[PDB]
RNA sequence: ACAAAGAGAACGUUUAUAUGUAAUUGUAUGUUUGAUUGGGGCAAUACUAUAUCUAUUUAUAUAGAAAAAGAACUAUAUUU
């Protein structure tokens, strides 16, 4: 890893002073040290580089607003942050300019840069249909917009508005509601659904890229899937196929006359 | 352990399921009144002791 | 050579020429279906012969069955079913989980109907909804079970419900490894679907693997 | 490990939102090629999950405050009944389910 | 322990400690004694909560008590013999989750 | 010789045993409780001095938790009356090695401490750090610059009540310790998960389009 | 004190027989519980009509 | 009658997993110890995985010399 | 006339280069000489001696005698235990159980 | 369960059972099983009422109370005798229903050929 | 035991009752290193099924001065090299020096 | 010598007519179970005429 | 037991051990066969360089093919006994 | 006991790797007298080892090794 060069050796004092196998040399709390210490002295030559173990992600496409990609994300942040689209969406790309004239303008673009941050690279890792991709445009476009795609090729603008007064805390939140809307309305509103049921039970994996630092979720692929397992108690199918009992229907109710009375 | 303890009084008389192996060819005129008063004795010793 | 683990199919052989001859002689009674509480209670089979699963009926020497015979047992021979088939009667398949076993024999101690569990996974195999026996399950496994959900691909045909909104691979270590299994085998229609490369040899998951149909 | 079912009534300390989370049946590792380590702790960790999660700190997220912490204290399920009938019919829509 | 409260054969054996195959609540209540046993089932309640304890608790109940409906025996053998006696179990039944 | 027996322990409720010693602070080993001075009082009188409203609040089944002991199970219940083996089990195992590694623990500082060798601030004043083991217990705690991170530290100081699950499970190998740190590092220093900071990298300008 | 005042080699005829269960047994008490007469077992087991 | 019809006999592509001239071949029960059970690819392997257990019970799998095995 | 059928002596050790029409011998369910038929069979033969009426032990359990144990007069009240529950599939428990 | 001729829940699958009204049987193996039945709910009531009638006076003090222990008693009422009664009730249909068919075959029978033949023909 | 690669939680056994060995033992509590006894007697998986364990304090309780939170000397019983022979020992707990700062008397103790 | 299958020569192994005339696929134990019940049937269609 | 190495008729030589006397002739038809044959004088002395060769009843196939020697220990079906894949000259 | 590791290493424990005649376990043969142990053959279709010699004359099982029909390793070569 570069930091791999430790010294097979330690400045500790040996315990046991007599004589045996194994003294002076590195102990596996040292060898951590050193990695440590020579870690950091890297990030101030800043040739540390933590793509190491994200080798084999394709690496994603270098924009000027697509660093949303080149980050590691915490598996406990794409956990919280679930948010969910109508299947039939294929893509969703938010663009937005550099520098914006007016001060609403810059409102807006704010809350497409976070939403462009915050909420677009989870919908990538948790439907893996959608092609998340976000451009920074260079000019003085006082609006930024979302091109949410569709599976049957067809596709919307959502014009990114953003009230003056409300923060972008929210703001993005008011898009979420102004996207998560259109894709299941657009998703709704398809044509025959029999050929994007194919394309979509085909649409190979567009999150490949995302860069997950699987925190405390290391032990095995069980809980790396951890997200996908979801518990459903309480779970709800009250429709049985009941198969009644047509020969001798009757007959339970009219047998033994227990202990016939005087009468017999 | 297991001894069929749901036969002890489930028997038609006093001296049924009730394993008495120290017995007799001839019980005499006082070892049958012996006999007798012994069954239910172990019968009742029995009952009012897990009744207390 | 003859082991008998947990969940083996060995049944205690009633012959038919037992179950024809009571039939005449009085102890069972034509009329009603002829399920193993008749044969326990009239002491045509004790309880030294009753052991789970309940029996086999084998068609011993007997050339033709007379009248309408009508059976609840488990596992006839094919060529008994075939003898009671011809003579108008039925023979439909009990094959009852051991908590079946029971509640069968010992009816006057279950006041009411205590759910029964479906038998093991290696009895539906071969007799519960296998409809050579004509077992019970016979009806609605092609009917209720044998169809997939609604909502099922072609990955997820087993899930009681597809774990995803999209038949495809899930993540990434999912697909890789589908990835690579679809080339490690060679590229088959199926092979799509990742398997586990080592077979446990156990006898539950032991199918028919030659037989008749 | 885990091979038993068990669900558990955790409390969140950030809102006290009693949700109930559970333990499915999760494999034994392999005894084909056997490994000591992996497995006497696997069982004597389960003793302690088994044991309303006596040695182990909790995470899970919350459905209250959508975030995922460690704060939770697990209920045993009759001081659950001692909370849940406890509370006024709305706070029930409030801190349970 | 100088003295121990039951021999180790007692402690091996579950039979007379889980309830399997064993009935756990010895008094059999008639009609009019469950519709006032149940209402003390307060509202709130819900069976799809109060579950079963591990092998390792014994398996008593101590019959119908206050707050008898947590006793996760005494709940679910009341339940049953207001299946024998008729009476409507308006509460719910034991969700299997999956 | 025992002049005047003493009482058993919780004999306080008219119509009921005491609950069994060990639970109440005892002797374990017997699981049934027994007072005799509720069997001697005849049936009438344990009816006379209560009310039916009462003995519905004693006869409470409390089943498998135990009423005094909170969080564990009755001692009357289990195969047999001594603790729950398995909630306080030793830390070590029948066979594992000790490897629990080195743990730092939270301390609140207590005065604005100001090392003057890394010529900076081991704590600010009523701020929780995490520091070693045994820095805190033999350097912080026996000076009065600093106090465990405990609840009730929180309460006794006048700060918002927080549960920094202070050894709420100890790790009994470094890389079940690494990810115990990793569990510890979402909850107590939450801002460095947030998007801001995940983020300050791209604040502005990506810096290939910055001026020189 | 709770104690019993002798050394339970002596007190053994209550610990092995059904006298575990006649007796009170907390911490070493080998005293005996509570047990009705004859004169009661009957006087409340007719009471009863059983 | 119905004229339904059927196969004589099913052909699964299936090869057998148990070959008379292999040692551990076999269909187990489902509670016997799978090929090779806590072997871990030696031979009688298991015993010496036993040092390796965290504690064993007081009774468990001893010295027993083939005598008159 | 029971024989104990054995498989080949040599069927595992040693097989290139010995003769190609004898590496078969080995396959196929021979009896055992009755001389050793005779020994083992006689550990089962002592069930109860002197009754010269009653047969000896088998080998295998044979289905009817498994249930002839649990098929006796004190046996009929374990619900568990009878008509065959060890042989049964293993048992079904409640969702919830639990140790 | 079985038991009676309603066929086991078994009939799941939807089993019919056609060629019905078949058989005349006089059910004599089951009315054998039904006096053996019958006089075993009766034998069982006489042990769940077993009242001390102590004809010696050394152990008189308990000549009102039962010979079975309240809780005892309380159950073999319930496990042994109310099983009794449903198994001698089950034979108490097993045959009361198979006269219901003799009675509709005795009576499309007599007429054919004979009132004297009859009972002859079923003989 | 299964063989799948992944394998998801669920909330049964997917494919019918744990099959292996050690999957027998687990089924009923034991825990894996019953898979090691040569006689399993109804007081072995007693004994092994820790229903009280076999573990005790070295001095009396009523005499103990170190102060052991909850521990015992638990009996390790080690199989041991080329030659299995079982033989078993008391493993102790780690006894150290607690020199404390306890600030309700100020000063170390 | 080192061969394993000599040739046909006079032996009356499995109905080697049928052993030619069947898919290699299927391993052994499930073909000299499945010529047979082919052979089985052949047995039936020969009595019936 | 001791006595690993008996002594009693050391037999002089002894064809079955000899550096690669005893071969298993694998099928070249990756059909996981093989023929364990112990190469004669006429191959045990290097006569052949090349590895042996010899066609032999496939009893999985039911035809001659292919026998290539090879070590008798080893698993005779490694994923180096793929074949690449080829369009055959039949088909459209 | 020696060595490693873990505890800001305040000292007691637990491991791992090691195995000490300080270690108290068990083996240390059998047959003819000190050599021999195998499967054949010639010596009246006798064979004590008699007398001679030969040689792919083969080392059964169980765990591992080879997973289709095919296969390897070793033991006084009946082999506790
Ligand atoms: N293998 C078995 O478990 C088994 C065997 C024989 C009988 N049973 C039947 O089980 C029934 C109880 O149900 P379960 O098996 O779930 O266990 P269970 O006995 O725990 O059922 C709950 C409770 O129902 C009550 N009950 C049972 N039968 C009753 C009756 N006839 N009238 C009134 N109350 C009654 C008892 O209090 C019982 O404890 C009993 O009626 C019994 O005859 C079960
Ligand atoms: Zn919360």
């Amino acid at each position: 890893e570069q930091v791999q060069d430790v010294p097979t050796s330690t400045d500790r004092k040996p315990t046991g002073m007599h004589r045996g196998p194994g003294k002076r040399q590195t102990a596996p709390k040292e060898a951590a040290q050193y990695q440590f210490i020579k870690k950091w002295d890297l990030q101030m030559r800043e040739t540390w580089d933590e793509l190491e173990p994200f080798k084999g992600l394709p690496k994603p496409k270098v924009q000027f607003g697509n660093e949303a990609a080149e980050v590691i994300w915490p598996y406990a942040l794409l956990l919280e942050n679930v948010i969910k689209v109508h299947p039939y969406t294929k893509s969703i790309y938010v663009y937005y300019s550099q520098r914006q004239s007016t001060p609403l303008g810059e409102l807006a673009a704010r809350v497409a840069k976070r939403v462009s941050q915050a909420y677009l690279i989870p919908i990538t890792f948790h439907n893996s249909h959608v092609y998340v991709e976000a451009e920074m445009l260079l000019e003085y476009s006082e609006t930024p917009w979302v091109v949410v795609h569709c599976l049957d090729g067809t596709h919307k603008l959502i014009p990114v508005k953003p009230q003056a007064g409300q923060t972008v805390k929210e703001g993005a939140e008011e898009v979420l509601n102004g996207i998560v809307s259109a894709c299941n309305e657009i998703g709704s509103a398809v044509k025959n659904p029999k050929e994007v049921m194919r394309l979509l039970s085909e649409r190979p994996l567009q999150n490949q890229y995302v860069r997950v630092n699987y925190q405390w979720y290391g032990d095995t692929p069980e809980e790396r899937m951890s997200h996908l397992v979801k518990w459903d108690y309480e779970p709800e199918e009250v429709v049985p196929q009941l198969r009644n009992r047509t020969q001798h229907v009757l007959d339970w109710m009219n047998y033994d006359g227990n202990l016939p009375t005087h009468n017999s | 352990g297991f001894t069929m303890k749901y036969k002890r009084g489930t028997g038609l008389w006093d001296e049924d399921h009730v394993n008495d192996f120290d017995a007799n060819k001839y019980l005499s005129a006082r070892s049958t009144m012996r006999w007798y008063y012994g069954m239910e004795r172990l019968q009742t010793r029995n009952n009012m002791n897990a009744r207390r | 050579p003859r082991n008998r683990y947990e969940g083996k199919a060995s049944f205690s052989r009633l012959s038919l020429s037992k179950l024809l001859w009571a039939v005449d002689t009085g102890r069972l009674n034509p009329n009603e279906t002829i399920t193993l509480y008749h044969l326990r209670n009239a002491k045509v089979i004790a309880d030294r012969e009753v052991v789970w699963p309940g029996m086999v009926l084998l068609a011993g020497n007997v050339e033709r069955v007379p009248y309408p015979l009508h059976i609840e047992l488990q596992n006839a021979s094919a060529k008994a079913i075939q003898l009671l088939e011809e003579a108008g009667g039925s023979f439909t398949n009990v094959y009852m989980s051991h908590e079946g076993l029971y509640q069968e024999l010992h009816p006057e101690e279950f006041p009411t109907f205590m759910e029964q569990e479906l038998p093991e996974r290696k009895g539906l195999e071969n007799f519960a909804t296998n409809s050579r026996k004509r077992g019970w399950l016979a009806q609605w496994y092609e009917d209720e079970s044998r169809y997939a959900h609604p909502g099922a691909g072609r990955r997820t045909a087993h899930y009681i419900r597809p774990p995803t909104d999209r038949d495809f691979p899930a993540t990434i270590e999912e697909y890789e490894l589908a990835k690579h299994h679809q080339k490690w085998h060679l590229n088959q229609p199926g092979s799509a679907t990742v398997l586990p490369w080592h077979s446990l040899n156990t006898a539950d998951m032991a199918r028919r693997s030659a037989g008749r149909l | 490990s885990n091979r038993f079912f068990q669900k558990f009534y955790l409390r969140c300390g950030n809102c006290s939102a009693i949700q109930r989370s559970a333990q499915g049946y999760q494999p034994i590792a392999n005894p084909i090629l056997f490994k000591s380590d992996e497995h006497c702790r696997n069982y004597h960790d389960e003793q302690r999950r088994a044991a309303g999660y006596s040695g182990m700190v909790v995470t899970c997220r919350c459905h209250r405050c959508e975030r995922v912490h460690s704060n939770w204290k697990v209920l045993d399920a009759q001081q659950f009944l001692d909370a849940k009938l406890r509370m006024t019919p709305e706070e029930r829509a409030q801190r349970l389910w | 322990s100088t003295y121990n409260e039951k021999s180790w054969l007692e402690k091996a054996r579950w039979g007379a400690f889980t309830k399997g195959s064993r009935p756990v609540m010895r008094q059999r209540y008639s009609a009019a004694a469950l519709k006032e046993a149940l209402e003390m089932v307060p509202e709130g309640f819900e069976t799809c909560d109060v579950p079963r304890p591990p092998q390792r608790i014994r398996a008593q109940s101590e019959g119908v008590v206050g707050r008898w409906y947590t006793n996760y025996w005494t709940l679910h053998s009341v339940r049953y013999q207001c299946q024998l006696a008729g009476v409507e179990w308006q509460f719910g039944e034991r969700q299997r989750p999956r | 010789v025992a002049p005047w027996v003493p009482p058993p322990r919780h004999d306080v409720k008219v119509t009921m045993p005491p609950p069994p010693g060990g639970e109440v602070g005892g002797s374990y080993g017997v699981s049934t409780g027994y007072s005799d001075r509720l069997a001697r009082t005849p049936y009438w009188k344990r009816m006379a001095l209560s009310t039916y409203a009462l003995r519905m609040k004693e006869n409470e089944t409390r089943y498998p938790m135990s009423p005094h002991r909170e969080g564990e199970y009755d001692l009357r219940y289990t195969v047999t009356a001594y603790p729950d083996h398995i909630k306080h089990r030793p830390l070590l195992e029948i066979g594992e090695a000790h490897q629990i590694p080195t743990i730092e623990i939270p301390v609140i500082f207590l005065v604005n401490l100001w090392d003057e060798e890394r010529l900076t601030w081991f704590g600010r004043q009523y701020e929780t750090v995490y520091v070693n083991r045994n820095v805190a217990r033999e350097e912080l705690l026996p000076q009065r610059y600093a106090i465990y991170a405990t609840e009730e530290a929180y309460k006794l100081l006048g700060l918002p009540v927080v549960n920094h699950s202070i050894h709420e499970e100890i790790p009994k190998t470094p890389h079940a310790y690494k990810k115990l740190l990793e569990k510890q590092s979402y909850t107590e220093e939450r801002w460095k998960y947030t998007i801001e900071y995940l983020f300050r990298k791209y604040e502005a300008d990506p810096p290939e389009l910055q001026d020189k | 004190a709770r104690r019993v005042q002798c050394p339970t080699e002596w007190v053994h005829f209550r610990m092995h027989t059904k006298d575990k269960l006649k007796y009170d047994f907390q911490d070493l008490a080998f005293r005996k519980k509570f047990e009705y007469s004859y004169e009661d077992v009957v006087a409340n087991a007719k009471d009863m009509c059983s | 009658a119905s004229q339904r019809w059927l196969p004589l006999q099913t052909l699964k592509p299936m090869g057998h997993n148990w070959s008379a001239a292999t040692r551990s071949s076999g269909v187990r029960g489902p509670h016997m110890q799978l090929m090779q059970e806590r072997l871990d690819q030696k031979g009688f392997g298991w015993k010496r995985k036993s040092r390796s257990l965290w504690q064993q019970d007081v009774a468990t799998a001893g010295f027993r010399p083939h005598r008159y095995f | 006339s029971r024989v104990w059928v054995a498989l080949g002596g040599k069927m595992r050790r040693r097989r290139i280069g010995r003769q190609i029409d004898v590496k078969d011998m080995r396959y196929y369910w021979r009896p055992i000489e009755p001389q050793y038929q005779r020994l083992y069979m006689s550990r089962l033969r002592i069930k109860d001696h002197s009754n010269k009426r009653v047969q000896p032990m088998r080998l295998r359990a044979t289905n009817n005698d498994i249930g002839q144990a649990s098929s006796l007069k004190e046996w009929e009240r374990s619900s568990d235990r009878k008509y065959g529950a060890a042989l049964a599939p293993p048992k079904k428990r409640d969702f919830e159980f639990r140790v | 369960s079985g038991a009676v001729g309603r066929g086991s829940f078994h009939s799941v699958v939807a089993g019919a059972n056609p060629r019905r009204i078949p058989t005349y049987y006089n059910s004599a193996y089951e009315l054998i099983q039904l006096h053996r039945a019958h006089r075993e709910v009766t034998r069982n009531f006489l042990v769940r009422d077993k009242v001390f009638d102590n004809k010696f006076p050394g152990c008189s003090l308990a000549n009102g109370l039962f010979k079975m222990v309240p809780n005892k008693r309380g159950n073999f009422h319930t496990r042994e005798l109310t099983e009794s009664i449903r198994h001698r009730t089950i034979w108490g249909q097993r045959i009361q229903q198979q006269r219901t068919i003799n009675a509709a075959i005795l009576e499309d029978a007599t007429k054919v050929l004979s009132p004297a033949q009859m009972e002859d023909r079923f003989s | 035991f299964s063989t799948f690669a992944l394998n998801p939680e669920t909330s049964r056994a997917p494919h019918g009752p744990p099959r292996g060995l050690i999957n027998r033992y687990i089924s009923m509590g034991l825990p894996p290193w019953a898979a090691w006894c040569n006689r399993v007697n109804r007081h072995a998986l007693y004994r092994m099924s820790d229903v009280s364990p076999r573990s005790f304090l070295p001095k009396a309780p009523h005499e103990m001065d170190v102060i052991w939170m909850n521990e015992r000397v638990r009996e390790r019983v080690r199989t041991s090299r080329q030659v299995q022979h079982v033989y078993r020992q008391l493993k102790y707990p780690f006894v150290k020096t607690g020199i404390h700062y306890s600030d309700t008397l100020d000063h170390w103790v | 010598h080192h061969n394993s299958s000599l040739p046909y020569a006079k032996h009356d192994t499995n109905n080697v007519l049928a052993m030619r005339l069947f898919p290699v696929n299927v391993g052994v134990r499930a073909r000299t179970e499945a010529i047979r019940i082919r052979t089985d049937d052949c047995l039936q269609r020969l009595r019936d005429a | 037991r001791l006595k690993k190495r008996m002594v009693g008729f050391i037999p002089k030589v002894i064809p079955r051990k000899i550096r690669n006397n005893m071969v298993a002739l694998r099928s070249e038809a990756n059909t996981g066969h093989m023929e364990g044959y112990i190469k004669t004088e006429a191959e045990r002395l290097d006569a052949t360089g090349r590895k042996l060769q010899k066609t032999m009843w496939d009893p999985v196939l039911q035809r001659y093919t292919l026998m290539k020697e090879t070590k008798v220990r080893g698993p005779f079906l490694t994923k180096s006994n793929i074949a690449r894949k080829v369009d055959f000259p039949v088909g459209a």
